[PDB]
C-alpha cells in the first residue's frame, strides 16, 4: 500500500514532508520543463530556428 | 480577545467529523448538481432579463449606427 | 470621410495561442524588409543581434550589419566619422529626421515599423490587406495628385504608392516572390519586429495552463477537505421544555 | 383592505426566507431599537430565535434549505418581536419628544 | 436527559473505509492520511515550482 | 513568368453569388455616377460591399497556395 | 501568555487579523475579494518597483524606456504585462467588492464604506497618473481632455490647471510630477487600506443573510485562508490567460504611437475601467456640468449609508430589490459600452438615458423600492 | 547585479532612484512598529528608575 | 528630477535654478539629511548612556 507507506515514510514527521516537498519539486521541474517544452516543439514543427538552423549552419 | 463574548446561546448540539472520516466531495450527482440547479433556477429570472435587455440595447444602437452610414438612394433619383 | 474597410482574418502560422511564428517566413520578411520598406521606413527598436538565433546565424548578422556605414565619434580632434557596423547596430535610418523624410515623400511621412503591427486595428491582418490592396478609386471619388487609392487605408487615399509586386525581388531560399507571398512574409517579420518575445511568450502560456489546472484542482480538494467539517456538519435544538 | 392582504401572502413567499426556516423577525437588522426589543424577549422565545438562526447560517454555508414540508407557512409566521419593537419605539418618541421640550 | 441524546448517522458522508461500524477504522487511517496529504505535498510542490 | 495565387483565387471567388451580386450593384451605381454632372454621390459603398465579399472569400484559399 | 501568538505585540495583530480571527461561518465567494484586492495592491507595488528601476521619466525617453524595458530587459515584457493588465485584474475585483456590498449593505458599516470609497479614488487616480508614463498617443491626450476639464471650474479654473500641469498644456513637468505621484500614491492604498481594515474589525464581516453571525463564527484560518488561497488561483487564471496569450486585447494600439500634440487621435477614450464615467461626463453637453456629472458619478458612493431604508439588511430576501440591483448592473454595461462609442446618434441619447437612470437607481428608485418592500412585510 | 551592467552606469542610477523613493517609506513604517514597541514599556528616564509614581 | 546619467545633474540645476525656490528645497533637503543624522546620533548616544537598549 503506496499511500500507507508514503504516509509513515513521507508524510508522518513535518521535516520529512518538507524533504519531500523539496525534493519533490526538484524532480517536477526537471521532468515539467521537459514536457511542456516537448509539446511546444512537436506542435511547431519546422517553425522553430531550432528547426531551420542547420540551413545556415555550416561554417 | 473576540472569542468567548460573542452570543448568548443555549440547548444547541452539533455534531462533526474529523475530515479524514470523510468525503470531501460527496453525494455530486444525489445532492451537489440538484441543487446547483435549483440554485440556478431560483435566479435566472431576476439577473437575465436586464442583461437581456442591455443585449438588445447593444444590438439595436450597434446596427442604427452602422444603417446611418450606408446612402439612402432617394438622394440622388434627382438628377 | 465615412465608411472604412475592415480587413479580413488571415490563418496566420502563428495566430493559435500555442502557435510560434514561422521562422522561415520571418527570415524572408526580414528580406522584404532590408531590401524594399527600409528603404523609406525606419525600424528604430531592432538591432542587428536581434536576428541571431531567430532567423540568423551570427556570421550572417555580423555580415548584414557590415553592409552598413554608421556615423560614430566625435574623434580626436572632436570630428564625426564613418565606421562600419557591428550587430550592436540598430537597423538604420532612411531619413536624418521627420521633415527630410516627408520632404521625399511629398510632405507624406512613412512611420517607424518597429511597433505597426500593434499600432494599427487589425495588426498583420490590417497591414497585409493593404499592401495587396490597392485599386482604382469607385465612380465620384477622386483621388488628389501624390496619394495613391486604397480602400483599407482611412480616408483611402494613401501617400505610399504600393510597395510591392511580383518577383520586386528573389527569395535566396528559393519561395516564388508573387506579390502576395511577400506581403505575407514581411507581414509575419512586422510582427515579430513588434514582439520578439511572441514564442516564449506563448511557450509560457503553456506551462502556466498546464500549472494551472493542476494547482487549481488540487486547492480545490483541499479547501473542500478543510470544510468538510462545516458541510456535514448537524445540529439539534435540545431545550429542557 | 384584503387586497394586498394577498400581495403580501405574495412577497412573503417571493422574499424566501420562509425556506431557511426562518421567521419574519429572524430576518430583521439588528439597529439599536431592536437589539433593545430582542433584550426583552422571554427566554424561550430568544433560545428559538437563535437556533432558528444558526440553523440558517448552516444551511446558507451549506448552499442548501430546507425541505419544503418544514418552510414556514406565511400564515404560521410568528411575529414574536413586533410587539416589543413598537414598545421600545414609543418609549424612545417619548423621551426624544419630552428632551426638546 | 443526556442519555436520550446520540449522534446522527454520518453514512452518507463516510469516506468507504470507516463506513461499516464493525471494522476497526484504525487500519485505514494511514491510507485516508496518505491520500489528502499526498494531495497537500503535491500543491506544494505545484507552488514551489 | 510567375503566378500570384492571389489573383487567381481573387478570379475565383469574384465568380461567388455573393460577388456576382455585389459587383453587380457597384457597376450600376458607377454608370450612373459616371453619366452626370453635379452629383455628389460616390460608389465607396458598394466598392467596399464588394471587396469585403470578395476579400472575405480570398481569406479562406490564400495561404493554402502560399509558403 | 501561554502562546507567544497571543502575548507578541507584533504576532498578536498577525493572529487577531489572520488566524484566531472571528468570521462568519457563511460568507460566500463574494467576500474572496478583499483578500484578492490586497494581494493585487502588493503585486502591482512590486511589478511596479520593477518596471520604474528601468523608466525614465522625460518625454524624450519615456516612451522608448518602456520599448527598452520590453525588448531588453530580463523578463521585462512579462512585468510589464503583469503591471498593466494587473491594474484590470484590480480594477474588476474592486468592482466587485463594492457590488457584493451594496448588495449586501455591506455600507452599513459606514466607516469602512467610506475609508472603501477613498480606495477607489485613490486606485483611479494612480491608474490615471500611470497610463500617462508610457508617453503614447493615449496616454498624452488622455492627460490632456481630462485635465483640460478643470479649466472649466470658473475663477480657479485656468490657474489649477496650469498649476497641474507645471506649464501651459501637458509636458515635460507634467510627466515628472505625474511619475513622482503615481510612485506615491499606492503607498497611501496600502497605508488607508489598513484603516479600512482597522474600521473593520470593530465589527468583523457581515454575511450573506444579514443577521448576528455570534452564533456561528469560525476562525479565519484554515476555512478563509484556503478558501481565499483557492479564489486566488481561481482569479489569476484567467489574468494570466489573457495577459500571456492576449496581452493587448485591452489596450489602445494608439499608444504604440509615441505622443504627438499635433494629432489628436480620431477616439479618444480610457481604459474600459473607466469608460462608464467617460460616458457620463460627455452626457451633459457643458463642460462644467459635465465635470460635476463626472465627479458625482463615483462620489455618490458616500450617499448609499444614507439611502438605506429596508429593515433588512441585506438583499437576499428582497426580491424587488434585486432586479433593480441587477438592472443598476446592467445600466453600467451600457454606460461602459456607450463610453467606449463616438458621441453621435444614436449612442448620445442612448448616453443620457443610461447616465440619468444610474443616478435614479441610486437617489430614488432604491430608498423607494426598500420602502415599499417595508410595506409589503407589514412592518 | 546591482550595477546592473559593469560598472556603475545609467542602469545603476534609475534603480538608485527607485530605492530612494522607495526606503523613506520603510524607515516610517518601521519608525511605528519602533514606537509601538516603545508603548509595551513606556520612556525610560534619566535616573533608570521606576516613573510610576510620577507620570 | 530626471533619472538619466545624460540628465540628472542639469535637472538638479535646472532645479536649483528655475524652479520657484528650487534652490531652497533643494538646500533643506540635503543639508536636512544631516541634520536626520545628527539628530539620530544623539538619539543613540542618550540610549547608549541611559540603558534604553535594555
Ligand atoms: C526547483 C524548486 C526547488 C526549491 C523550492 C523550495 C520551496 C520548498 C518549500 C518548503 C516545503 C514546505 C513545507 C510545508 C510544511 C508545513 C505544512 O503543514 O504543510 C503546509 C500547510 C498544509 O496543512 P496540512 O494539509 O494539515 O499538513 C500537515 C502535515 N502533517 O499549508 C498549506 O495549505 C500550504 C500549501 C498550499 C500553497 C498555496 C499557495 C497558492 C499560491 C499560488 C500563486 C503562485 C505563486 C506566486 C508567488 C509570488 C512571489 C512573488
Ligand atoms: C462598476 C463599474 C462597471 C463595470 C461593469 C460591471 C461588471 C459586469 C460583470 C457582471 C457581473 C457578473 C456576476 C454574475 C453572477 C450572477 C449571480 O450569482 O447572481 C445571483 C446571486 C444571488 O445571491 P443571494 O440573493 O444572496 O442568494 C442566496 C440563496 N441562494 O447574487 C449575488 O451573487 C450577489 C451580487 C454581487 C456581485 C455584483 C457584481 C457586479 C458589479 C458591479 C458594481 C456595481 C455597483 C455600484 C458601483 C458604482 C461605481
Ligand atoms: C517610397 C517609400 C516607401 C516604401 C518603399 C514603402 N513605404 Fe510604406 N509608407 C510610405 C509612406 C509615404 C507612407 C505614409 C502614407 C500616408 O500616411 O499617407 C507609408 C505608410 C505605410 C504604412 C501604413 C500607414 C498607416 O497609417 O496605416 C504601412 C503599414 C507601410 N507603409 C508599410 C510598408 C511596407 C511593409 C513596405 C515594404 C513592403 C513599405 N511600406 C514600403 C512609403 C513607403
Ligand atoms: C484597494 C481597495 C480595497 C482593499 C484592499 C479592500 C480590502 C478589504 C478586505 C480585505 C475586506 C475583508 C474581506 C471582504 O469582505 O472582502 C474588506 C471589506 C469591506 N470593504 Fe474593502 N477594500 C477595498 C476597497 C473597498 C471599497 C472601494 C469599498 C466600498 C466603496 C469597500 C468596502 C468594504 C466594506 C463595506 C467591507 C465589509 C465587508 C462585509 O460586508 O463583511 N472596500 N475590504
Ligand atoms: C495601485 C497600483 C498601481 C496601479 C493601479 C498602476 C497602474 C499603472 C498603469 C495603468 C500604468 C500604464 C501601463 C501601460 O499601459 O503601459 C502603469 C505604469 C507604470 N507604473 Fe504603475 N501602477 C501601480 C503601481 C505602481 C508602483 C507602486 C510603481 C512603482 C513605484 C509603478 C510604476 C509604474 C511605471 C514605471 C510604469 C511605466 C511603465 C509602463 O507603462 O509599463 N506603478 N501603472
Ligand atoms: C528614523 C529613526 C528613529 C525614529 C523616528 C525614532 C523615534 C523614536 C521616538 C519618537 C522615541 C520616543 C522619544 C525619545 O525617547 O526620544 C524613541 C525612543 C527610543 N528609540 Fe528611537 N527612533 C529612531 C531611531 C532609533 C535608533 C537608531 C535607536 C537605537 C539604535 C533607537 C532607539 C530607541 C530607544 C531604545 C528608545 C527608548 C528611549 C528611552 O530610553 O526612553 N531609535 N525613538
Ligand atoms: C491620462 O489619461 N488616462 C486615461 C486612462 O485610461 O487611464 C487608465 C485616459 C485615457 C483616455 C481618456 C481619458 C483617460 C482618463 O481617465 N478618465 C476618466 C473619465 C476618469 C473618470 C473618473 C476619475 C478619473 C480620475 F482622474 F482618475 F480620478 C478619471
Ligand atoms: C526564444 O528565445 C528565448 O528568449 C528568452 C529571453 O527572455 C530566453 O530567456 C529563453 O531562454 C530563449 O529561449
Ligand atoms: C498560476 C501559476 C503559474 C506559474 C507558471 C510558471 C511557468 C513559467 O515558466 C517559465 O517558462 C519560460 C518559457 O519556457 C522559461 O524560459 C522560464 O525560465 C520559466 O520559468
Ligand atoms: O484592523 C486591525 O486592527 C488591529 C488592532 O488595532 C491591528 O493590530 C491590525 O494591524 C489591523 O489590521
Amino acid at each position: 500500500a503506496l499511500l500507507r507507506q508514503a504516509y509513515s515514510a513521507l508524510f508522518r514527521r513535518t521535516s520529512t514532508f518538507a524533504l519531500t516537498v523539496v525534493l519533490g519539486a526538484v524532480l517536477f521541474e526537471r521532468a515539467f520543463d521537459q514536457g511542456a517544452d516537448a509539446i511546444f516543439e512537436h506542435l511547431n514543427e519546422g517553425k522553430l530556428w531550432k528547426h531551420i538552423k542547420h540551413k545556415y549552419e555550416a561554417s | 480577545i473576540h472569542f468567548g463574548n460573542l452570543a448568548r446561546v443555549r440547548h444547541i448540539i452539533t455534531y462533526s467529523l474529523s475530515p479524514f472520516e470523510q468525503r470531501a466531495i460527496p453525494n455530486i450527482f444525489s445532492d451537489a448538481l440538484p441543487n446547483v440547479w435549483r440554485r440556478f433556477s431560483s435566479q435566472v429570472f431576476k439577473v437575465a432579463p436586464p442583461f437581456l435587455g442591455a443585449y438588445l440595447l447593444y444590438s439595436w444602437g450597434t446596427q442604427e449606427f452602422e444603417r446611418l452610414k450606408r446612402k439612402n438612394p432617394a438622394d440622388y433619383e434627382n438628377d | 470621410g465615412e465608411l472604412e474597410l475592415h480587413p479580413p482574418a488571415f490563418p496566420w502560422s502563428h495566430g493559435g495561442p500555442l502557435s510560434a511564428l514561422d521562422h522561415s517566413s520571418v527570415r524572408r520578411g526580414f528580406q522584404v524588409y532590408k531590401q524594399v520598406c527600409s528603404a523609406c521606413h525606419s525600424m528604430d527598436y531592432v538591432a542587428f543581434r536581434n536576428l541571431i538565433g531567430v532567423t540568423h546565424t551570427e556570421a550572417e548578422a555580423k555580415a548584414l550589419a557590415e553592409e552598413v556605414e554608421v556615423q560614430d565619434g566625435p574623434d580626436e580632434n572632436g570630428e564625426l566619422f564613418m565606421r562600419p557596423g557591428k550587430i550592436s547596430d540598430y537597423f538604420p535610418k532612411p531619413y536624418p529626421n521627420p521633415e527630410a523624410a516627408r520632404a521625399a515623400n511629398n510632405g507624406a511621412l512613412p512611420p517607424d515599423l518597429s511597433y505597426i503591427v500593434n499600432a494599427r486595428h487589425g495588426g498583420e491582418d490590417y497591414v497585409f490587406s493593404l499592401l495587396t490592396g490597392y485599386c482604382d478609386p469607385p465612380a465620384g471619388v477622386v483621388v488628389r495628385e501624390g496619394l495613391h487609392y486604397n480602400p483599407y487605408f482611412p480616408g483611402q487615399a494613401i501617400g505610399m504608392a504600393p510597395p510591392i509586386y511580383n518577383e520586386i525581388l528573389e527569395y535566396d531560399d528559393g519561395t516564388p516572390a508573387t506579390m502576395s507571398q511577400i506581403a505575407k512574409d514581411v507581414c509575419t517579420f512586422l510582427r515579430w519586429a513588434a514582439e520578439p518575445e511572441h514564442d516564449q511568450r506563448k511557450r509560457m502560456g503553456l506551462k502556466m495552463l498546464l500549472i494551472s489546472a493542476l494547482l487549481t484542482s488540487l486547492l480545490y480538494y483541499m479547501k473542500r477537505h478543510k470544510w468538510s467539517v462545516l458541510k456535514s456538519r448537524k445540529m439539534a435544538y435540545r431545550p429542557p421544555k | 383592505g384584503r387586497l394586498m392582504d394577498r400581495i403580501r401572502k405574495w412577497y412573503y413567499n417571493a422574499a424566501g426566507f420562509n425556506k431557511y426556516g426562518l421567521m419574519r423577525d429572524d430576518t430583521l437588522y439588528e439597529d439599536d431599537d431592536v437589539k433593545e426589543a430582542l433584550k426583552r424577549l422571554p427566554e424561550d422565545l430568544y433560545n428559538e430565535r437563535m437556533f432558528r438562526i444558526k440553523r440558517a447560517l448552516d444551511l446558507s454555508l451549506k448552499h442548501r434549505i430546507l425541505p419544503k414540508e418544514q418552510w414556514v407557512k406565511y400564515e404560521e409566521d410568528k411575529p414574536y418581536l413586533e410587539p416589543y419593537l413598537k414598545e421600545v419605539i414609543r418609549e424612545r418618541l417619548e423621551r426624544e419628544a419630552w428632551n426638546k421640550k | 436527559v443526556h442519555n436520550d441524546v446520540t449522534v446522527p448517522d454520518f453514512s452518507a458522508y463516510r469516506r468507504e473505509d470507516v463506513m461499516d461500524a464493525t471494522t476497526s477504522s484504525q487500519t485505514s487511517s494511514e491510507d485516508r492520511k496518505g491520500f489528502s496529504y499526498l494531495v497537500t505535498a503535491t500543491a506544494c510542490v505545484a507552488t514551489a515550482y | 513568368e510567375l503566378v500570384d495565387p492571389l489573383t487567381t483565387i481573387r478570379e475565383h471567388c469574384e465568380q461567388t453569388e455573393k460577388c456576382v451580386k455585389a459587383r453587380e450593384r457597384l457597376e450600376l451605381c458607377d454608370a450612373r455616377v459616371s453619366s452626370r454632372s453635379h452629383t455628389e454621390e460616390q460608389c465607396t459603398e458598394e466598392l467596399f460591399d464588394f471587396l469585403h465579399a470578395r476579400d472575405h472569400c480570398v481569406a479562406h484559399k490564400l495561404f493554402n497556395k502560399l509558403k | 501568555a501561554p502562546n507567544i501568538r497571543k502575548s507578541h505585540p507584533l504576532l498578536k495583530m498577525i493572529n487577531n487579523s489572520l488566524i484566531d480571527l472571528p468570521a462568519p461561518s457563511n460568507i460566500s465567494a463574494w467576500w474572496n475579494f478583499g483578500s484578492l484586492l490586497a494581494v493585487c495592491l502588493m503585486t502591482q507595488i512590486l511589478t511596479g518597483l520593477l518596471l520604474a528601476m528601468h523608466y525614465t521619466a522625460d518625454t524624450s525617453l519615456a516612451f522608448s524606456s518602456v520599448a527598452h524595458t520590453c525588448r531588453n530587459v530580463q523578463y521585462g515584457w512579462l512585468i510589464r504585462n503583469l503591471h498593466a493588465n494587473g491594474a484590470s485584474f484590480f480594477f474588476i475585483c474592486i468592482f466587485l467588492h463594492i457590488g457584493r456590498g451594496l448588495y449586501y449593505g455591506s455600507y452599513l458599516y459606514k466607516e469602512t464604506w467610506n475609508t472603501g470609497v477613498i480606495l477607489l479614488l485613490t486606485l483611479m487616480a494612480t491608474a490615471f497618473v500611470g497610463y500617462v508614463l508610457p508617453w503614447g498617443q493615449m496616454s498624452f491626450w488622455g492627460a490632456t481632455v481630462i485635465t483640460n476639464l478643470f479649466s472649466a471650474i470658473p475663477y480657479i479654473g485656468h490657474t489649477l490647471v496650469e498649476w497641474a500641469w507645471g506649464g501651459f498644456s501637458v509636458d515635460n513637468p507634467t510627466l515628472t510630477r505625474f511619475f513622482a505621484l503615481h510612485f506615491l500614491l499606492p503607498f497611501a492604498i496600502a497605508g488607508i487600506t489598513i484603516i479600512h481594515l482597522t474600521f473593520l474589525h470593530e465589527s468583523g464581516s457581515n454575511n450573506p443573510l444579514g443577521i448576528s453571525s455570534d452564533s456561528d463564527k469560525i476562525p479565519f484560518h484554515p476555512y478563509y485562508s484556503f478558501k481565499d488561497i483557492l479564489g486566488l488561483t481561481l482569479m489569476l487564471t484567467p489574468f494570466l490567460t489573457l495577459a500571456l496569450f492576449s496581452p493587448n486585447l485591452l489596450g489602445d494600439p494608439e499608444n504604440f504611437t509615441p505622443a504627438n500634440p499635433l494629432v489628436t487621435p480620431p477616439h479618444i477614450k480610457p481604459e474600459w475601467y473607466f469608460l462608464f464615467a467617460y460616458a457620463i461626463l460627455r452626457s451633459i453637453p457643458n463642460k462644467l456640468g459635465g465635470v460635476l456629472a463626472l465627479a458625482a458619478s463615483v462620489l455618490i458612493l458616500f450617499l448609499i449609508p444614507f439611502l438605506h431604508k429596508s429593515k433588512q439588511r441585506t438583499m437576499t430576501f428582497r426580491p424587488l430589490s434585486q432586479t433593480l440591483f441587477w438592472l443598476l448592473v446592467a445600466n453600467l454595461l451600457i454606460l461602459t459600452w456607450i463610453g467606449s462609442q463616438p458621441v453621435e446618434h444614436p449612442f448620445i441619447i442612448i448616453g443620457q438615458m443610461a447616465s440619468l437612470s444610474y443616478f435614479t437607481i441610486l437617489l430614488i428608485l432604491f430608498p423607494t423600492i426598500g420602502t415599499l418592500e417595508n410595506k409589503m412585510l407589514n412592518y
